[PDB]
Formats: C-alpha cells, sequence, structure tokens
RNA sequence: CUCCGCGAGUGGUCGGGGUGUUUACUGGGCUUAAAGCGCCCGUAGCCGGCCCGGCAAGUCGCUCCUGAAAUCCCCGGGCUCAA
RNA sequence: CCCCGGAGGACCACCAGUGGCGAAAGCGGGCGGCCAGAACGCGCCCGACGGUGAGGGGCGAAAGCCGGGGGAGCAAAGGGGAUUAGAUACCCCUGUAGUCCCGGCCGUAAACGAUGCGGGCUAGCUGUCGGUCGGGCUUAGGGCCCGGCCGGUGGCGAAGGGAAACC
C-alpha cells in the first residue's frame, strides 16, 4: 500500500559521502564501459547490471569511475530502452497481475494491489510526460500493451 | 537580547551549567567543586531531576 | 541503516575484499555483501555464495580492502 | 595507576560487579566497562578509585555532624555503622522517617547539609526529601539505580556485603586522611573485614 | 517567639536581616515568623471564601476554604488557602500559607507605549495557568492601570504593579484558580533565562 | 513529508533548550538555515556553529547559550514594510528592549533591529527571546 | 469513563478475534476475555491405598482446562473484585 | 417613611457592536464533554528537498500620476469658551 | 450404554501468546499451484518523480433481499411442558427461515484505539516478533544465550500536556 502502512522501515545502501575511484581498482573508465554494454547486450537492466559490476567485478559505482550514469552509458553506447526501467516494471507487473486475475476473478487483494500498481504507473507517466522523456500522447493501454510482458 | 531594561527584584542564583535561574519556592543545590572545591556548583531543580552534567570551569571534573 | 539526523557523518558499513580463488589461485575484488552468486572469473568456480546478509565465501580472504 | 586500595583486595570484594539490566546514562558516563557474554555489567575500578578520592575529598570538607549517612538495607547497616562512628556524622540505618527533614515539627528533625544514601534506588525517601528541600547528595549506584536528583554518584556493587564493606572502610580511611587526623600513609584501627555486617 | 528551624534562628540573631537575601540565595522559608519579620509592612486580604461541605450519614459537615493574598506593595506577593471548621482559624490558616508562600516578583517597564525605566508593571510578557485559568501578563505604559479582573487587581497591586494588560482564558468564576493562576504568572517572572 | 527546514531547525533547537542540552546537530540544511543561525550567533541566542560535511546536503552543530526563552518560525512567510515591522514586533515579541524578530530583505537575512536601521522590509522569517 | 487500558481483554494488534464457547454457559466472547484455568484431575482421589498398589490397578491423571466467560468467572469465585490499586496486580488464578 | 443612580432627562421593547477565545488570520475544539467520514485510490486546489546560473512576476525601498468634496487624526486661528 | 460398518454438514481443539498478517472489514488443520503486500541487508537503478485531497470513486461484519444447491449442529418465527398475579419472557422439549456454497443486491455496526493521513525533534527501564551484525555456546540444526542497529507489538514511566481519568 501507499497510505495508511503498518511499517515503515529504513532499509536502503548507505553510500559514502562523496565517492571516488577506489585505489585498488584494475580497471579503468573505458573498460568499465565496455563491461557495461556487454552486460547490456547480454539483456540485464540498469539495477542488474550495476549489481552485476559491484558484485562480480568489484566496481563500487560506476559515476566516480566514468563520471556518468549507467543508462547514460548505455544511451550512449547504442542501448535505449522502450520505456524507463521502472515504468517498464510497474507496466510487467499490471500484465501479470491482470492475467493472474483472467483465470482467479474473485481475488480482491489481488485487485487491490492491482490498483496500487496502476496507480504507481500513472504517477511515473505524470512525470515522465512533464520531463520530456516519454512521449505526450502515451497512454496505459493493457490491452495494446501486452508486447512489453 | 536585552537592550536597557532594568529588571527589579532580587536576582535569582543563575544554574552553572544551564543559566536555568533557581525560583523562589524552588529549591537548588549549591555546593563546592568535588575535585577541587574552588569553583562553587549550582543545580536547579530541573537539572537536579533530568541529571544534567557540569563541568568545573577550573578542573576537568564532570559530576551528575 | 540509522538515522542521517543522528549519525554525523554515515558511511557504508560493508567492505571490498579481495579473495584467492583455491582452485586455480586467481586473485578477484568481490562486495562483502554480494547479492549473487559470485564466481571465479578464470576457472568458472563459486567464490561467494549470497545470503540475507554478508555473503559466505569459499575461496581465501586475501585482504579486506 | 596508583590505586587507593589493592587491585587484589578490590577484585575479592567484587566492587565492580554490575546488575545485568541496562543503563544508557551510566553507559555514556563511562562508568561501565564491559560486559561478559553472560550480560554482566563490569564497571572501570579506575573509575571507581577515581569517584572514591573525589568523593571522600566532598566528605572532607563538610562538618562531620552536618553529614547524614544512610541506608535501609541491612546489608549496608554495619559498615555504615563503623563507617560514620569514626567520622562523626548523622547516622541513620533502617527507616528514613519521612518528614525528618520537612518537618520541622517532628522529634526527629534533623538539619544536614550533605546526604549519602547506600542505595539511591530503595533509600528513595530521603533522596524525595533532599530534593525537595536542597540538600546535596552522594550515591553509591549500579546498573539498576535511579540518577534522579544526585548530585554525586560513584557506580560500585551497592550489593555484596563484602563490596559496601570495602567501600565503606575505603572511604573512611580517605576521609579521615582529609581531615588530618591521619596522613597518607596509616590505615584506620580495624581491618576492612570488621566493616562487612553479619 | 522560639526560631524553630535554623533559617530562623538567623533571621532573630539578625544575620540575614533583609528578605531579598533569601531569595537571592534560595533559601526556603519554613516559617511565617521569618515573613513577618523581616517584612513588617505586609497587608493581607482576603480574597475569597466559599462554603464548602462533605456529605455523611448525619448531615453535611461545612468547612469555610479562605484565599488570602499577602503582599508588601513593593514586589513581594504571595497567596495561600485555608480550610477549617470556623473562619477565623480558616483565615488565619490561609494567611499563614500566604506568608509561606511569599514570593519575589520582577518589575520594569517594557511597553511600547511607554519608556520610564520604573518598576510601574511587568518586564516583560508572563504567563500563569491554575487548572484551566490562563492569565497573560503585559506590561503596560505608565498611567494605564490595572486591566485585569477585581482580585487580580488586587493581587497584582499587593505584589506592587501599577499598570498592566491582561489575557484571560477559561473560567474566572473560580475565584480560588484565577487568584492561583495570577500569582502564578508573577512567579513566572522569576523563571524567564535573563 | 519534510516541508520547511527553517522552521524543522528552529524547532529541534527549541527542544534541545528545553530538554537544556549543550548542542543541537540540524539535518537537513540550505543557506536560510545558516544566516538565521549567523544572526542568531550574532545577537548571542546561538553559540558556535559549526559546518559538517556529510554528503546529504551539509549538518550544522549549534551550540547553546541558556539564553533562548522561546523560538519559532513565522509561518507563512509574511511580507513585511518597514511601517508595518513594529505591529508583528508587539504581534510575537515580550517587551520592547528584548528579543528581535528576523527578516529577510532584498540586503540579505538580518534582525528586525538592522532592517529598521536600514528602513527596508521583507519577508518574516522567525522570533527569538 | 474507560475502565482499564486493556479494553477488558488482550487482544493484540488485530481486527477480529476467532473467539470460543463458555462452559456451562455460551454467552462468553472471543480467545481472549475469557478465562481458561487448569486443573489436574484424576478419576477416584485417594484411593491409592486400596487401589494402585493392590491388584494391579494402574491409574491415569489428565490435566484439564475450563473455559469460562466474565459471569461465570465470577459465580464459581475464580475472579474477584479487586480495588483499584489491586486491579495491576499480575497473580495466576490459582492454577 | 427613608435612602440610591442619572438628571432636562430617565426608563420599556426591538436591531447592530461589545459581551464572545460561543466562528477562533491574530485566536477555539474533535479519546471520554458537540465533533476523525468504516477503510483505501485519486482530479482541482492548497502545501512541497538541496546547490549553482538567468529573470525580476510576487516581495521590499524611493519617486511620480492618482484615490472628488464632506467625513476621520494632528496643528494654528475665529465664534464668550464650547459645540 | 457397548461393538462392527456406511453416509453426511460444519469446525480446525492442545500448541496459542495484549503472537502474526492485512488499508479497513477480516484471516487459525496439511500439501501443492497462482498472486499480493511489507520488514531486514546492499558503494544496485531513476533523480523530487512527494503530502493531503473537496468533488469522483472502489472495497466494506452481522442481519436482510433475489435466483440456484445444500442442510449435520444451532436456531428468530411457531408449537408444547413448566414458573408466575399475569409470563404473549427468563428454564425444558421441539421447530422453520437463517446460519454453509455459487452469482448478484444491500452499504449499515460500540465498522472503536470512541484517537484522519504524511514528516521532524524530545530521558529511560522492561516482555515479545522479523531481519541483520559482534561474541559465547552448541541436541553441529533453519539451534540457544548476551550485546548493537533497523522495523513491529505490550507494560511502567522523564520533559511536556490535560477538567481530570490519563497520554
Ligand atoms: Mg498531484
Ligand atoms: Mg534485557
Ligand atoms: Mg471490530
Ligand atoms: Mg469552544
Ligand atoms: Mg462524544
Ligand atoms: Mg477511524
Ligand atoms: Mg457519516
Ligand atoms: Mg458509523
Ligand atoms: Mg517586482
Ligand atoms: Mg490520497
Ligand atoms: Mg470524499
Ligand atoms: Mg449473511
Ligand atoms: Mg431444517
Ligand atoms: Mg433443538
Ligand atoms: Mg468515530
Ligand atoms: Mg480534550
Ligand atoms: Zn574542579
Ligand atoms: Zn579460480
Ligand atoms: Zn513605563
Ligand atoms: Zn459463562
Amino acid at each position: 500500500p501507499h497510505r495508511s502502512r503498518h511499517k515503515k522501515g529504513r532499509s536502503s545502501s548507505v553510500r559514502p559521502p562523496h565517492p571516488t575511484v577506489p585505489t585498488w581498482i584494475q580497471y579503468t573508465p573505458e573498460e568499465v564501459e565496455q563491461l557495461a554494454v556487454e552486460l547490456a547486450r547480454r539483456g540485464f537492466p540498469p539495477s542488474q547490471i550495476g549489481i552485476i559490476l559491484r558484485d562480480q567485478y568489484g566496481i563500487p559505482l560506476v559515476k566516480p569511475i566514468t563520471g556518468k550514469k549507467l543508462t547514460k552509458i548505455l544511451e550512449e553506447h547504442g542501448i535505449k530502452q522502450e520505456l524507463p526501467e521502472d515504468l517498464l516494471n510497474l507496466i510487467r507487473r499490471a500484465l501479470r497481475i491482470r492475467k493472474h486475475l483472467e483465470e482467479h476473478p474473485k481475488d480482491m487483494a489481488s485487485r487491490r494491489g492491482l490498483q496500487l500498481v496502476e496507480s504507481k504507473i500513472h504517477r511515473l507517466i505524470k512525470y515522465y510526460k512533464r520531463v520530456g522523456k516519454i512521449p505526450q500522447d502515451f497512454v496505459y493501454n493493457p490491452e495494446a500493451l501486452s508486447h512489453l510482458a | 537580547s536585552i537592550r536597557g531594561a532594568r529588571i527589579y527584584g532580587p536576582s535569582p542564583p543563575a544554574d552553572s551549567t544551564t543559566n536555568w535561574p533557581l525560583a523562589p519556592l524552588e529549591r537548588g543545590v549549591v555546593f563546592a567543586c568535588p575535585n577541587c572545591g574552588k569553583t562553587t556548583i549550582v543545580r536547579s531543580a530541573r537539572a537536579r531531576k533530568l541529571g544534567v552534567p557540569y563541568r568545573c570551569p577550573e578542573c576537568g571534573f564532570v559530576g551528575p | 541503516p540509522q538515522r542521517f539526523s543522528r549519525v554525523l557523518i554515515p558511511q557504508p558499513r560493508s567492505r571490498f575484499v579481495r579473495l584467492r580463488c583455491p582452485d586455480c589461485g586467481n586473485e578477484q575484488v568481490t562486495f562483502s555483501h554480494a547479492a549473487m552468486v559470485v564466481r571465479c572469473l578464470v576457472c568458472g568456480r563459486v567464490l561467494a555464495q549470497p545470503t540475507g546478509g554478508k555473503a559466505i565465501f569459499a575461496g581465501h580472504v586475501v585482504k579486506v580492502l | 595507576y596508583e590505586y587507593l586500595v589493592p587491585l587484589e583486595k578490590y577484585l575479592s570484594a567484587g566492587v565492580r560487579l554490575g546488575t545485568r539490566l541496562s543503563n544508557k546514562y551510566l553507559e555514556e558516563r563511562g562508568f561501565i566497562y564491559a560486559v561478559r557474554p553472560d550480560g554482566l555489567r563490569i564497571f572501570d575500578i579506575k573509575k571507581i578509585d577515581e569517584r572514591l578520592r573525589i568523593a571522600a575529598k566532598l566528605i572532607a570538607r563538610y562538618p562531620p555532624d552536618r553529614v547524614l549517612v544512610h541506608t535501609t538495607r541491612p546489608y549496608g547497616f554495619k559498615p555504615v555503622q563503623m563507617f560514620c562512628k569514626f567520622v562523626g556524622c548523622k547516622a541513620l540505618t533502617g527507616r528514613f522517617i519521612p518528614g525528618m527533614l520537612t518537618n520541622p515539627n517532628l522529634s526527629n528533625y534533623l538539619e544536614v547539609d550533605l546526604l549519602f544514601v547506600v542505595d539511591p534506588r530503595l533509600d528513595s525517601q530521603a533522596v524525595a526529601e533532599a530534593a525537595k528541600m536542597g540538600i546535596p547528595v552522594v550515591a553509591l549506584v549500579d546498573t539498576d539505580t535511579p540518577h534522579q536528583y544526585i548530585d554525586f554518584m560513584i557506580p560500585c556493587n551497592n550489593k555484596g556485603r563484602k563490596s559496601l564493606a570495602l567501600i565503606f572502610w575505603v572511604l573512611a580511611r580517605q576521609v579521615l586522611r582529609e581531615r588530618g587526623e591521619l596522613k597518607p600513609d596509616q590505615d584506620l584501627p580495624v581491618p576492612p573485614e570488621e566493616f562487612e555486617t553479619r | 517567639w522560639e526560631p524553630k528551624t535554623a533559617l530562623g534562628r538567623m533571621v532573630k540573631e539578625g544575620k540575614i536581616r533583609t528578605i531579598d537575601e533569601i531569595f537571592a540565595n534560595n533559601l526556603l522559608i519554613k516559617e511565617p515568623e521569618i515573613v513577618d519579620i523581616l517584612l513588617p509592612g505586609l497587608k493581607q486580604e482576603l480574597l475569597n471564601l466559599n462554603l464548602v461541605q462533605r456529605q455523611t450519614h448525619a448531615g453535611e459537615r461545612n468547612q469555610f476554604q479562605a484565599v488570602v493574598a499577602v503582599g508588601n506593595e513593593d514586589g513581594y506577593v504571595g497567596v495561600g488557602i485555608g480550610k477549617s471548621r470556623q473562619v477565623r482559624q480558616a483565615i488565619e490558616k490561609a494567611t499563614r500559607e500566604a506568608k509561606l508562600n511569599i514570593t519575589p516578583v520582577r518589575r520594569g517597564c517594557g511597553s511600547w507605549k511607554c519608556s520610564c525605566d520604573e518598576p510601574h508593571s511587568v518586564p516583560f510578557v508572563v504567563s500563569g495557568k491554575s487548572g484551566s485559568v490562563e492569565v497573560t501578563l503585559i506590561p503596560a505604559p505608565k498611567g494605564v492601570g490595572l486591566v485585569a479582573g477585581d482580585v487580580a487587581k488586587v493581587v497584582l497591586r499587593l505584589a506592587g504593579i501599577k499598570d498592566v494588560w491582561t489575557k484571560t482564558r477559561g473560567d474566572t468564576r473560580t475565584t480560588l484558580n484565577f487568584a492561583l493562576a495570577v500569582f502564578n504568572a508573577l512567579r513566572n517572572t522569576y523563571y524567564f533565562k535573563l | 513529508v519534510m516541508l520547511d527546514l527553517l522552521s524543522n531547525a528552529l524547532t529541534a533547537i527549541k527542544n534541545a533548550e528545553a530538554m537544556g542540552k549543550r548542542q543541537v546537530v540540524i539535518w537537513p540544511v540550505n543557506k536560510l538555515i545558516y544566516y538565521t543561525l549567523r544572526v542568531l550567533q550574532r545577537y548571542g541566542y546561538v553559540g558556535e556553529i559549526e559546518y559538517i560535511d556529510d554528503g546529504r546536503g551539509g549538518k550544522y552543530v549549534v551550540q547553546l547559550l541558556g539564553k533562548i526563552n522561546d523560538i519559532g518560525a513565522i509561518r507563512p512567510r509574511f511580507p513585511v514594510k518597514y511601517r508595518e515591522i513594529v505591529e508583528w514586533e508587539q504581534k510575537y515579541l515580550p517587551a520592547r528592549q528584548i528579543g528581535i524578530l528576523v527578516i529577510s530583505t532584498s540586503q540579505g537575512v538580518m534582525s528586525h533591529l538592522e532592517a529598521k536601521e536600514k528602513k527596508i522590509g521583507g519577508v518574516l522569517l522567525a522570533y527569538v527571546y | 469513563p474507560k475502565k482499564r487500558k486493556n479494553r477488558g481483554r488482550k487482544k493484540g494488534d488485530k481486527g477480529r478475534e476467532p473467539y470460543v464457547y463458555c462452559d456451562n454457559c455460551g454467552k462468553v466472547v472471543p480467545r481472549s476475555k475469557a478465562i481458561r484455568l487448569t486443573v489436574p484431575y484424576s478419576p477416584v482421589p485417594p484411593d491409592l491405598a486400596r487401589e494402585l498398589e493392590k491388584q494391579g490397578a494402574i491409574i491415569s491423571r489428565y490435566l484439564v482446562t475450563k473455559t469460562y466467560c466474565i459471569n461465570c468467572a465470577v459465580f464459581f469465585g475464580i475472579i474477584k473484585v479487586r480495588p483499584r490499586e489491586e486491579r495491576k496486580k499480575r497473580v495466576p488464578l490459582q492454577q
């Protein structure tokens, strides 16, 4: 839910106050960009790509080493998502919930979860239309947006 | 702060770490520094109840 | 974590650790709280297993960065 | 660091044994030193010694007659008794009569300028009257004690008979030395063991 | 009189000759005789007198509850309450408690429509409260007078205040609570961190 | 959701002063908070002001001198004129010699005394006494 | 005026309770607000001299719980009307 | 009978303001006194993180053209003062 | 009453708690599948995208209504046996809707924490739940104990507040 939740957690990562390049790093900025483009072509989304760089390759953060952001690097290197990552995730979640609701029409909890997800989709669409990252004629039609699932 | 206001009456003892005055009908506590005994330590009843620490201006002792 | 208004300078509680793979002997840099199965880049064996907290290491811990 | 009494005597009397509770106040002050894997709180014995020294200097500056030393703990009846017999202070073991400091029309109406309670969590009535009248208060506090209205505290194991007897003997010796009837070398006429109650 | 309580001993021995020193050094007055010794010019007034009853099997047992305000008219005021079966000792008890509860009152100017540096009014804006009567005292220009209720005027005049503006809230018809709230504000003049 | 850092910082200072603390830590901060603290320190209500460079915008550690009797941010931020300063003076302060209003003007954040000296007006921010 | 901070039942952060049926009754209440007094219980008490260690006669005891509403809990003396100060005392209900 | 208040006035009933912090901007309250919609999604509206650069709309300062006269506040003068 | 078999409808005893989940209503046997929403850990991604929300909505106990199925126990209405001055009640026997399932309507409740939602600051002590970190042990287990943080859930209680109960 969004309002009147039972709990209000604090879980989040605490980064250094001003991140810098690690002294122990064995990867140059250009090699970091090629590794990111490799993971993108393999198909991981940007959050997963960042986790992969941090875990497997020991890259703490793309921004200090390269001066850019991960989606900026992917955009420069010929990788352009259809929609923004969070909006696409919300739309896929809504499509999965609707597919479930097709065979289970009396799942009122699932209907409320779908309403929450669709409201989040609407807020994100309002923001993206305001900032120009999506076309101003974009409309959330789940029947015509099945291809994104 | 205060600009040329001459406020009457007895002045109150001032708390030596918070400036909470020992008001009439409320009894604070005034003693000498336990480590030295040179400076005076004044604790209003609020600071005594709250356990507010006090520091000697002369020595480096912090007491209840 | 704690409250940002209570901690003076918040810092990352995790750390980066160098590992030596026991099979081949390659050294690798790896996040301590690895949220995935981290493998050796050469032989391919598993070096770190993910948990809900600090990851479990199968390779020798050469030094914590 | 140089001790009022030897560390073997201290750690045999168990003065630095605290209750297994929590006390964020004492922890922030730094009187808590180490907690074992069974949850037992251990004080800093060096801080214990330094607070004994400063406390002895505190009681030394007051006339002994105007200092009231009180406990309701029966374990502290005897150590406070010999401490106070050797210093010359209004002593009180047993029940603190309410209104002794606030009711001047009472037969036992004492007038004091310093109060010394063995345990403030049990000797609450004396602490309450001291707060109401504005009398300075000294207390042998541990993890369970409430710190309100205590102008001076000595974090120590105020439960055991051995700890109480050793602490009171050390305080009596230091107060005698500060008053001047004893130089810094002599000891009391009786050992610490006579302070321990029976 | 026997100087019961050691402060009374010093006061009768003349080591303390003025009432200002007690409130300067935070000394607690436990006896009224110190007050009559150090303030011979103390005027006491009967602010309120209510009849009060307890129900019992044989009928109500009545007791007078008298409220008394004592003051020197020079910055010293106190108010006390006395319950007694008869009015005379009720007033005596109230006078004794007022004398025990006497306190200094800080005075001065501070009104925007005045510039005199005299003790005619309160030095700053102060508040007091007793149960539900809240009384805010505000400094006023000289010559305005006491702009409070009647019992508030009596308490302020006894405390030695000439001009003031009042702002009250709650049932002021509770005369005891109104008097206590006004006295509370006058005592709260000393809680201001100058 | 956090709305006004100035009112948040002022009420935090008031809470710490009520509890009789020696220092209050102020997070998040802005230049308005810094200039308000500067005016308070200039008039003595607030002691030393140390900046802390945490990554999340900065923090201010302020020393308290036992001088505040009541503090608070006037909200809404009312536009006040030089001829209108005095009624807000009487509205928020006790005594004609005690306390100060804080004003944001085109020459910067200052006290109501300095605003009346410069013969200017502006936006009311807070009060101290 | 609100008697008790418990609402008369230690229910917990929930909206509805499964609720039970009273013994010798049926007025009753949910799982909380009911009395669940336990007794040791055994058939034929003190015949252990004339049975048990005679013949072979192996007996059994069965701890038994009885559930009562407030009316029956007051009626069989399992609950008294304690004073206001003693209302917050934590005592076990005689097993 | 005598005393009290105002007096060429003094009373009755109405309407407005005060009363009234009982309309609350200053400045009320909503556990139990009247008062939190059974719960949640969200449109308009209102309220909104930090830093830097531009503008100068709100805002602030001065000035000008104005906001009829009478009325209102201050000052001087003339009706014997007064109005 | 006891035994041997079959059929049917409801519920999920103890464990079990001011224990958990959920926005509220509400949710208590096991296994499986399909979903949802949180907490915790994180040098993951976006970069203010947020709050509240008139109007407008959607969900919403019990009883009740519409149509279909089912019906063990209980049981409004009703019948009978008692009691009483009366007894159209309270007690006993019995008994139909209803209670259960499916589709819809109803849209109410002491729908209550009688406490709108969001965020910050302000002593503590103590039980318990989830995650996580440090130490010790180990029914060597996803285990137990102590200490810290984060997030819930109870108790007492600083400052403060209140007409007071009290928070
Ligand atoms: Mg919006
Ligand atoms: Mg514990
Ligand atoms: Mg309910
Ligand atoms: Mg009202
Ligand atoms: Mg009501
Ligand atoms: Mg509600
Ligand atoms: Mg309604
Ligand atoms: Mg309703
Ligand atoms: Mg402009
Ligand atoms: Mg909303
Ligand atoms: Mg609506
Ligand atoms: Mg139904
Ligand atoms: Mg039937
Ligand atoms: Mg039947
Ligand atoms: Mg309600
Ligand atoms: Mg109320
Ligand atoms: Zn010193
Ligand atoms: Zn390898
Ligand atoms: Zn004046
Ligand atoms: Zn029953």
